[PDB]
């Protein structure tokens, strides 16, 4: 399902939550936050 | 038929750009099937 055409759900505010479509990804800004808490440990996919 | 994903150098499968419920998981969101003549 596609992210709401028009904001008007009457005075509730789901932009903190909702994507934003400035970046590559789909990410909220909470989103981003939780990825940028927690470190990952295998430093990607590729090692030549 | 030399193929780059971020899962690793797949040879012997040609690149398309459709999109179905993937049959074979190749991963990173890549998967292959065997398809029409006959390939992969
Ligand atoms: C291949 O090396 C280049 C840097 O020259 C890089 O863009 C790319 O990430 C490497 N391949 C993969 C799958 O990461």
């Amino acid at each position: 399902y596609k992210t709401p055409p028009i904001k008007d759900f009457g005075g509730f505010n789901f932009s903190q939550i909702l994507p934003d479509p400035s970046k590559p990804s789909k990410r909220s800004f909470i989103e981003d936050l939780l990825f940028n808490k927690v470190t990952l440990a295998d430093a990607g996919f590729i090692k030549q | 038929n030399v193929f780059q994903t971020r899962a690793g150098c797949l040879i012997g499968a040609e690149h398309v750009n459709n999109s179905y419920e993937c049959d074979i998981p190749i991963g990173a969101g890549i998967c292959a099937s065997y398809q029409t003549s006959q390939s992969i």
